RNA sequence: GUGCAGAUCUUGGUGGUAGUAGCAAAUAUUCAAAUGAGAACUUUGAAGACUGAAGUGGGGAAAGGUUCCACGUCAACAGCAGUUGGACGUGGGUUAGUCGAUCCUAAGAGAUGGGGAAGCUCCGUUUCAAAGGCCUGAUUUUAUGCAGGCCACCAUCGAAAGGGAAUCCGGUUAAGAUUCCGGAACCUGGAUAUGGAUUCUUCACGGUAACGUAACUGAAUGUGGAGACGUCGGCGCGAGCCCUGGGAGGAGUUAUCUUUUCUUCUUAACAGCUUAUCACCCCGGAAUUGGUUUAUCCGGAGAUGGGGUCUUAUGGCUGGAAGAGGCCAGCACCUUUGCUGGCUCCGGUGCGCUUGUGACGGCCCGUGAAAAUCCACAGGAAGGAAUAGUUUUCAUGCCAGGUCGUACUGAUAACCGCAGCAGGUCUCCAAGGUGAACAGCCUCUAGUUGAUAGAAUAAUGUAGAUAAGGGAAGUCGGCAAAAUAGAUCCGUAACUUCGGGAUAAGGAUUGGCUCUAAGGGUCGGGUACGAUCAACUUAGAACUGGUACGGACAAGGGGAAUCUG
RNA sequence: UAUUGGCGAGAGACCGAUAGCGAACAAGUACAGUGAUGGAAAGAUGAAAAGAACUUUGAAAAGAGAGUGAAAAAGUACGUG
């Protein structure tokens, strides 16, 4: 026989690649009579031809990995083979904070808790450095406050 | 992870063979070529883009 | 392709000439928290465009296809 | 780099049919064709080129009218029709 | 080529009908010397140029 | 045209060599069944592998021309074979208002009037030319003569990647599809009828304004916009993909374990409502300077603020539309093959990848096309209702949209290389892990498993390696190989054009496991904190092992000088 | 008076298929080259297909017979060879 086009028919029909439908090696004289796709149509029906379920990519030894660098391991020094800038660039690392030093001061200055004259010097200094994060802005915010307060 | 292709003869990447990949009812994705984008018109003394009238491209 | 909210604008839209056809269809659907209800779709087919309406309230569903011409070739569902 | 890998960039044509010889000789750039041409009126022949004319010439081809001047020349080019005779 | 002009498929037209052998009641007729098509064609042994 | 052994004679045929050189790149095949006279090679199944998504995948441009597909078939071709084939014989197949050509111009090509040249023809492309037709009047013989007014541009060809009217989804074939079929749209040209609108203030009203809208007359001529535009960098946003949670189905694993592993959960064009950075308007009038970007620019030429208007890229909802597509279950049956049910749900995240886009910024002695075409404005020529008109840039209605291409390959077998040649040949899409990575290495989808085979394992090769002790003694010459190599931390010389040299040189660390600490988002405070959610980055500590840890992969040898550019 | 073209005739101490025109033949053909151009090879069964009915071996080409023919020492690989 020769079910090559039956092969290639069937791929069609069905939807799948040629490397996933399988044709009965013991039906071969009903296939070879399949020269339509009405044909091949029905021998999906009645189970001559099937589907040939897709080959498993499991993605569990990944999930296992990646849960331990969520736990913190395989980040040593060891693990590392881009530079600090390719991990991690420091300007991302400079956007965060700084995104987050104005939003802060833009949160403090219309809830009241700081004033506009406090903001702007607050606003240019956050710009520079000195507040390497939010608690470093805040303890700053709480002393200067209560200093103005002190010297009223 | 389904890849797709040009539906004209045009297999350049050119400006008038844009491409945004859209999912169809038929469950698979498949490209459609998106015209190129309306200017606004723009004001014949100062040149900018004066507002109220819509941007088409100049036969719509 | 376009959605009639005039139920009255609806009904003037049958009698437009060029609407032969029509259809209702319904589907099941559920009223935002729980329980099923029926919702129905007057669909009529003009020479341009097709107008749909739809009904939430089955009961005002049943006073409109009584309102429906004796000549509209309606297919339900 | 001259031979058979250069070879492989030759995808372009040169020259295309003309339209009074059929013959692929029509260069596209110069709209000309290099065996009887397009532009002038003259089909481009010369003797230097012996066997050139002898593909070319009168007789060559159909010659559907000069097939039958020879013959309507010996009758003396008449008018008219042959009436009637016996049998 | 794929997206031709009309002169360019007129010329294929011709050359496809004359892809074939020769009619086989040619060699049975009287004084007939023709043995075979001796201007049959293959695209991958002689290309046509045009 | 008369005698051949010679001319590296000419043409044709034929040996020895010789069943010899060889048919060895691209990891790789094996078992069984079928078929057949015959199977290492054809088909099916099973297994093992490979390409590893910058593919051996899915499409195209050039080119080819029917190789596409079916049936029959094996003389030649597939440098073994052959029942197979891009072969042989016979047929079948390419369906468009919307995809292209067609239209436009680019660099350029090239007539006409002219001027050269004995002439073939050359120059020239608006020239020293009497260069061509547009909107309506006047006809109520009647066909279009003639009357106002304007316009003066002065051929044509040249892009299947530039410009450009308009189509999407689902299904179908042996081979066609944005082309056929079902549903649903849009454009152009054309007639046209009704409704809505306008009108007694004739050619609309509202808003302080930006401007709004279902419309809301406007010729000649003029002005303007769109078409119409560089490159790089970072940021914001969207789309798709990736990753992930619950749930509703199915499949796999189950000696033991695993609320587990894999998978379906989709929504087009078009249309209505809504939606934004930028920009603009009104109120107000700012130093105690304020706002604000990742990037320092903006404000009395009017900031911050309060209130608004617009562009609709984009997104949300609804229609299209669940009836489609997907995943399942239950019944049926030599059948065309059915019939009937469900479910198709709600989220989350981001220096992710690709891409589009916006506001910007850098750069230039580089500032990064044109035209067709379309619209607007100015102007107010002209036509215009009240006993009744005006409008067809609003809604619906009616008709038509020609011609040509459309199959397939696009290459380790369809192209060019004398060929089924390890060469050459333009481009789109682009999964998971490791990892900085579109590197290498492994896998998923999809696709191949093609390249003459069998048996032995001499010499000498070719490709890949390893070597005790010495370490360039080899050699023209350290040629070839080895050594080094990623990241983190330390430490870096002469010299210098002060920018570099510089990864200088030279050292140390690196796994696994268990912890610690720091770095965030959103919510309620009348005019000090807490709840909660979600990230991978960096640093440190203990323990542990045949001192191993960039454990494969990947991956600098360095220095002191001379000549020279 | 000229006449290697055209058309129609008549000839020859010419050549006889590697000769004679390149071409006695589907010859300016097949084929090559981007193109200008280049450019072949190739005539003969027999008087007549009378081109081998039928049998046998073989998967089949074909073999062995049988036959046709004056002759298969003429079998579409065909005069002689």
């Amino acid at each position: 026989a020769n079910l090559r086009t039956q092969k290639r028919l069937a791929a069609s029909v069905v939807g799948v690649g040629k490397r996933k439908v399988w044709l009965d090696p013991n039906e071969t004289s009903e296939i070879a009579q399949a020269n339509s796709r009405n044909a091949i149509r029905k021998l999906v029906k009645n189970g001559t031809i099937v589907k040939k379920a897709v080959t498993v990519h499991s993605k569990s030894r990944t999930r296992a990995h990646a849960q331990s660098k969520r736990e913190g391991r395989h980040s040593g020094y060891g693990k590392r083979k881009g530079t600090r800038e390719a991990r991690l660039p420091s300007q991302v690392v400079w956007i965060r904070r700084l995104r987050v030093l104005r939003r802060l001061l833009a949160k403090y200055r219309d809830a009241g808790k700081i004033d506009k004259h406090l903001y702007h010097v607050l606003y240019k200094e956050s710009k520079g450095n000195a507040f390497k994060h939010k608690r470093a802005l805040v303890e700053h915010i709480i002393q200067a406050k209560a200093d103005a307060q002190r010297e009223k | 992870a389904q890849r797709v292709t040009f539906r004209r003869r045009n297999p350049y990447n050119t400006r008038s063979n844009k491409i945004k990949v859209v999912k169809t009812p038929g469950g698979i994705l498949r490209a459609q070529h998106v015209k190129k984008l309306a200017t606004r018109p723009k004001c014949g003394d100062c040149g900018s883009a004066l507002q109220g009238i819509s941007t088409l491209r100049p036969r719509q | 392709a376009r959605e009639i909210t005039d139920i009255k604008q609806f009904l003037e839209l049958t009698r437009r000439a060029d609407v032969k056809t029509a259809t209702v269809k319904i589907n099941k659907k559920l009223n935002k928290a729980g329980k099923p209800f029926r919702q129905t779709k007057f669909k009529v087919r003009g020479s341009s465009s097709l107008y749909t309406l739809v009904i939430n309230d089955a009961g005002k569903a049943k006073k409109l296809i009584q309102s429906l011409p004796p000549t509209l070739k309606v297919n339900r569902l | 780099g001259k031979g058979t890998p250069s070879f492989g960039k030759r995808h372009n044509k040169s020259h295309t049919l003309c339209n009074r010889c059929g013959r692929r000789s029509f260069h596209v750039q110069k709209k000309t064709c290099s065996s009887c041409g397009y532009p002038a009126a003259k089909t481009r022949s010369y003797n230097w080129g012996a066997k050139a004319k002898r593909r070319h010439t009168t007789g060559t081809g159909r010659m559907r009218y000069l097939k039958h001047v020879s013959r309507r020349f010996k009758n003396g080019f008449q008018t008219g029709s042959a009436s009637k005779a016996s049998a | 080529a794929a997206q031709k002009s009309f002169r360019i498929k007129q010329k294929m037209a011709k050359a496809k009908k004359q892809n074939r052998p020769l009619p086989q009641w040619i060699r049975l007729r009287t004084n007939n010397t023709i043995r075979y098509n001796a201007k049959r064609r293959n695209w991958r042994r002689t290309k046509m140029n045009i």
